[PDB]
């Protein structure tokens, strides 16, 4: 003391968070694609008229 | 719903589906708010005239 306390450093104690996947599980296709868009063609059909 | 014996057994099936009426309507195939018990013995015929 006098001058300045004399310390001993203890291991750092880091707290590293993260947000772990859980929804990419539900988008499990991956395209990488250079055109510029996607596309889609949906297409509905009744078949339960009389 | 049915007995030990198997005596009373009612055996229960729920009717939800729509067709699409001639008007295009979209319509309960079966009466919502009624029930209907129904046997193999209705012994029922599809029927087919000419052409």
């Amino acid at each position: 003391a006098g001058l300045y306390t004399t310390y001993q450093l203890l291991e750092v104690q880091r707290k590293l968070k993260t947000l772990p996947a859980f929804f990419l599980q539900w988008f499990p296709r991956q395209i990488n694609f250079q055109e510029d868009m996607i596309a889609f063609d949906k297409v509905i059909q009744d078949v339960t008229r009389v | 719903l049915v007995g030990a014996n198997g005596a009373g057994r009612m055996r229960i099936w729920v009717n939800t589906q729509k067709y699409r009426d001639q008007n295009d309507q979209e319509q309960f195939l079966m009466k919502q708010k009624a029930v209907m018990g129904i046997s193999s013995a209705i012994e029922g015929v599809r029927c087919f005239g000419a052409i």
